[PDB]
RNA sequence: GUGAAGAGGGAAACAACCCAGACCGCCAGCUAAGGUCCCAAAGUCAUGGUUAAGUGGGAAACGAUGUGGGAAGGCCCAGAC
RNA sequence: CGAUGUCGGCUCAUCACAUCCUGGGGCUGAAGUAGGUCCCAAGGGUAUGGCUGUUCGCCAUUUAAAGUGGUACGCGAGCUGGGUUUAGAACGUCGUGAGACAGUUCGGUCCCUAUCUGCCGUGGGCGCUGGAGAACUGAGGGGGGCUGCUCCUAGUACGAGA
RNA sequence: UGCUGAAAGCAUCUAAGCACGAAACUUGCCCCGAGAUGAGUUCUCCCUGACCCUUUAAGGGUCCUGAAGGAACGUUGAAGA
């Protein structure tokens, strides 16, 4: 239910729920689960510099 | 794939609009001549014409053999003309033509007239021979292929409307 | 004439060729040889 | 884990037009679905269709033409002795061409009452007028 | 060419030199008196409306005398519309007539056949008594069996069976023109049409080059 | 060996076939068979191999210069088909 | 096997196409008219009289045909009930005999208070939004679909001709 | 059945691009048909009143007296159980 608003999120930011959520468990050791995903809702930013983190991470 | 990676030459005293949309021609034969563009796109840069895929269009590297041969047609249909091949063959059958408007008398009660397509003119030169002219190769043999939609003739006498190019021949008491 | 699968070789008279999808097949000279699907 | 609702009585669409121009039938009907109950943009979702509209007011210049647009019957049975009804895509889009792509968009959405809500959003015009003068739809990219 | 409205007075066979009777069907065509015809905005075509009669003016409302008052309220024995296409001219400040066959000799009719609503499988569906004697159990008014068993599961649309006859619409096109009188307002047909004696016809010319 | 006395994931829907044998929970993680355009959660992923068609998506003997690969032979770039 | 009415007779459906007829025309030991054979096609069509339990069969006359198959070789909460398949009778046979019978006929029932899915006419709501009235759009459905006889072209094509 | 033509420098009803054809198929014909909730469209007719409460762009109540139109009632029908 709550992959809804984050493959959709991911998806336009240019990367796939599949190698985003994997960036993250390439990060190392830090925090990152689907349920802690949610700050999005509150403000979308908040996400965005997520997911241009995970995409430096993956790599 | 052959012919589309070899040229062809332009005709020295031929006019060519050749570098945007409407592909438009002229020559001894034949004025005012134009098409409208397609899927494959040719190289003027030299006195010889190379063909290749256009760029906005699908599939036409495929089909760059197949201008070549569209392009040879309408450099012929204003420089020399084409080659005559309808006939209307055996007593008691043969064509009426005003210039304009063509029919056949063949031994049917259907119409068998054509009105003609634009810029087309037609010819009855004999008791035999029919003519078609223009600088549309495909348009003088389809108004020869609506001319050829009725008394086919046959391997017993021969009789009705033939090209000169056939697949059959009159046999006569043949065997069994 | 029959309607059929095999072309295979019959008539060394016989002139082939493949026409929307099908092959075609006539005969000059040796009598009734023909076919119109294979 | 809530986090969100939705309200059915606030106003947000807007209105965007698509040029079928260029476009292929699986692409058109997968990339207006996908924007009409939404995955792009503000996903609540599959709560509800959180779609802005998007439409088509010319439906015919779909780019299927090289293969496949002799494909195709799009049956339908009437219940009588006629038997199911048929037609090539080459016969389909010329008496009706927001049929193939209405039934392409359908293919590509769920089923049931909220699946309905989406397809009633569909909106797809016909008849080559100008009935948008004020609606002033701005023009999308697919 | 539009079309027009009269009553059906009788049918009287008028004798011919080498056979057969005829039967000649009259019809008595009231001042048609083009009450309205649609232009400005309606769907890129125009049409006409007829009326056959006077009625009561006490018997009139408000939303029908207002849309009448272009030509005044009369409404009487039936409205009907035809559709103006090709006319040439304008319909409006003539009442039309019979003028309308004054050089055509093809009709066509809309009968309106009278009713016989009560119908049954031997009325309506053309179908026989089953076995007055030698041994039949209530099966002798029957439009025989109305589907196969077991498989099909349920009943075909389209069946010989029920519902009503009479009062459709009922064409006829196998006609002649006879006679016609402008003066008179009469019109003379060959044959016979649907519709009682003393019934109301819609009537169309026919025309092809 | 399993259904008999076997629940769960997969095979449209399926007992017995495929993954695995369930003490009971976790708004927890990790995999299997299977799966990731949409219906319906997830790569229209990276890279390589093959066919040219609605093949893939029912199907035989049989038949065709449909054709990529492999090893030789012949004609072959003062000149092949 | 706590119980799917069977054969034939009447009355009436739906789908296939492996086409009898109807439209198309190919190959041929097809000049022409035909015959023989081939396949695109199921939209329309596809009798009547006598004998029998009757299909199966036979016979007489009609026909654009006198097609084949699926649907429990379609229609008993359908009509009929002669055969088969009830109690009783009556003949032929086998057996010591009760019985038995690749032996056979006479008389012999056919039920149904229709709930639900369906079908066929017909009322009454809710709706397009301030209320009423008169009339008409066409997204879509249904109906319709074959054929006998004769005459002109013409004794034309093909062919001495027939 | 074909025109024009590339894959197969020939050839080829096909691939690009053009043209014809059956009692079939779809209209036209004839009748239905916006519940076509995707709930179509024109014309005509009519109505120009105030007050209170919680307090409010929401909700409830009170008085005044009402257009256009329908319904009621016959006499009965060529309209019906």
């Amino acid at each position: 239910l709550w992959i809804a608003r984050i493959n959709a999120a991911a998806r336009q930011n240019g990367i796939s729920y599949s190698k985003f959520i994997n960036g993250l468990k390439k990060a190392s050791v830090e925090i990152d689960r689907k349920i802690l995903a949610d700050i999005a809702v509150f403000d979308k930013v908040a996400f965005t510099a997520l997911v241009e983190k995970a995409k430096a991470a993956l790599a | 794939s052959r012919v589309a990676k070899a040229p062809v030459v332009v005709p020295a005293g031929v006019d060519v609009k050749i570098n945007g949309q409407v592909i438009t021609i002229k020559g001894k034969n034949g004025e005012l001549t134009r098409t409208l563009n397609d899927a494959v796109e040719v190289k003027h840069a030299d006195n010889t014409l190379t063909f290749g895929p256009r760029d906005g269009y699908a599939d036409g590297w495929a089909q760059a053999g197949t201008a070549r041969a569209l392009l040879n047609s309408m450099v012929i249909g204003v420089t020399e003309g084409f080659t005559k091949k309808l006939q209307l063959v055996g007593v008691g059958y043969r064509a009426a033509v005003k210039g304009n408007v063509i029919n056949l008398s063949l031994g049917f009660s259907h119409p068998v007239d054509h009105q003609l397509p634009a810029g087309i003119t037609a010819e009855c030169p004999t008791q035999t021979e029919i003519v078609l002219k223009g600088a549309d190769k495909q348009v003088i043999g389809q108004v020869a292929a609506d001319l050829r939609a009725y008394r086919r003739p046959e391997p017993y006498k021969g009789k009705g409307v033939r090209y000169a190019d056939e697949v059959v021949r009159t046999k006569e008491a043949k065997k069994k | 004439m029959k309607v059929r699968a095999s072309v295979k070789k019959l008539c060394r008279n016989c002139k082939i060729v493949k026409r929307d999808g099908v092959i075609r097949v006539i005969c000059s000279a040796e009598p009734k040889h023909k076919q119109r699907q294979g | 884990m809530k986090t969100f609702t939705a309200k059915p009585e606030t106003v947000k669409r807007d209105w965007y037009v698509v040029d079928a121009t260029g476009k292929t039938l699986g692409r058109l009907a997968t990339e207006l679905a996908r924007r009409l109950r939404g995955k792009h943009k503000a996903e609540y979702t599959p709560h509800v269709d959180t779609g802005d509209y998007i439409i088509v007011l010319n439906a015919d210049k779909v780019a299927v033409t090289g293969n496949k647009r002799t494909d195709k019957v799009y049956y339908h049975h009437t219940g009588h002795i006629g038997g199911i009804k048929q037609a090539t895509f080459e016969e389909m889009i010329a008496r009706r061409p927001e049929r193939v792509i209405e039934i392409a968009v359908k293919g590509m959405l769920p089923k049931g009452p909220l699946g309905r809500a989406m397809f009633r959003k569909l909106k797809v015009y016909a008849g080559n007028e100008h009935n948008h003068a004020a609606q002033q739809p701005q023009v999308l990219d697919i | 060419m539009i079309g027009l409205v009269g009553k059906k007075v009788g049918m009287t066979r008028i004798f011919t030199e080498d056979g057969v009777s005829i039967p000649v069907t009259v019809i008595e065509v009231e001042a048609n008196r083009v009450t309205q015809v649609k232009d400005l905005a309606n769907d890129g075509y125009r049409a006409i409306q007829v009326t056959t009669g006077a009625k009561k003016a006490n018997r009139v409302t408000k939303p029908e005398a207002g849309h009448f008052a272009k030509a005044g309220v009369e409404a009487g024995r039936g409205l009907w519309e035809f559709r103006l296409a090709e006319g040439e001219e304008f319909t409006v400040g003539q009442s039309i007539s019979v003028e309308l066959f004054a050089d055509v000799k093809k009709v066509d009719v809309t009968g309106t056949s009278k009713g016989k609503g009560f119908a049954g499988t031997v009325k309506r569906w053309n179908f026989r008594t089953q076995d007055a004697t030698h041994g039949n159990s209530l099966s002798h008014r029957v439009p025989g069996s109305i589907g196969q068993n077991q498989t099909p599961g349920k009943v075909f649309k389209g069946k010989k069976m029920a519902g009503q006859m009479g009062n459709e619409r009922v064409t006829v096109q196998s006609l002649d023109v006879v006679r016609v009188d402008a003066e008179r307002n009469l019109l003379l047909v060959k044959g016979a049409v649907p519709g009682a004696t003393g019934s109301d016809l819609i009537v169309k010319p026919a025309v092809k080059a």
